[PDB]
C-alpha cells in the first residue's frame, strides 16, 4: 500500500558493550534508508547533522542541525536509555496529538568515524522505520557506502529506497 | 522535510 513491513527485532544487531561517553558529540547525517518513500520534489536531500549530548541520567540531549527556506533548523529532544545499553527510547512525547513511541538502537559505531542506527516507529498498526548513517566527516567510501546498501537490503529496503544526502556547507558545521 | 531520517516527523 505503502510500506516495507518492520524488520523483527532479531534482524536488528546491537553494538557489544555500548560506550555513552564515546558515541556523544556530532554526527553528519551521510545516509538514509526508510520504508516510508520520498516527494522527490527538488531532488536533492541535504545533509544534516545530530548532536548527541550525553546527560548524567544517562539520557541524550538531541539536537538536529538543518538548513531551509533560508533558515538554519533546531530540533531538540530526549533519548532515553532503553532495555539495553544502545538502546533508546523517545521520552516526554505528550500534549501535540499523536502518541509515537520511537525505538533506538545503535547498531554498529566506531565512536571514532562511523556509526549506523536503527530507527523505529510504533503508532497506529503500520510502523515507520528506518536505517541513519552517521559519520563524523561528511566524506562517503564506495565501501561504506555499500556496506550499508548491503545491510539495508537485509532489512528487505530496495536500492530506492535509500538515500545518500548532499553535502552542505551552511548551519550543519 | 528537512529531518528526513531518526526520529522523523516528532512535533
Amino acid at each position: 500500500s505503502d510500506l516495507i513491513p518492520a524488520p523483527p527485532l532479531s534482524k536488528v544487531p546491537l553494538q557489544q558493550n555500548f560506550q555513552d561517553n564515546q558515541f556523544h558529540g556530532k554526527w553528519y547525517v551521510v545516509g538514509a534508508a526508510g520504508n516510508v518513500l520520498l516527494r522527490e520534489d527538488k531532488d536533492p536531500l541535504k545533509m544534516y547533522a545530530t548532536i548527541y549530548e550525553l546527560k548524567e541520567d544517562k539520557s541524550y540531549n538531541v539536537t538536529s542541525v538543518g538548513f531551509d527556506d533560508k533558515k538554519c533548523l533546531y530540533k531538540i529532544r530526549t533519548f532515553v536509555p532503553g532495555s539495553q545499553p544502545g538502546e533508546f527510547t523517545l521520552g516526554r512525547i505528550k500534549s501535540e496529538p499523536g502518541g509515537t513511541s520511537w525505538l533506538v538502537r545503535v547498531v554498529s559505531t566506531n565512536y571514532n568515524q562511523h556509526a549506523m542506527v536503527f530507527f523505529k516507529e510504533v503508532a497506529q498498526n503500520r510502523e515507520t522505520f528506518n536505517i541513519t548513517l552517521y559519520g563524523r566527516t561528511k566524506e562517503l567510501t564506495s565501501e561504506l557506502k555499500e556496506n550499508f546498501i548491503r545491510f539495508s537490503k537485509s532489512l528487505g529496503l530496495p536500492e530506492n529506497h535509500i538515500v545518500f544526502p548532499v553535502p552542505i556547507d551552511q548551519c550543519i558545521d | 522535510l528537512v529531518f528526513f531520517a531518526e526520529d522523523v516527523g516528532s512535533n
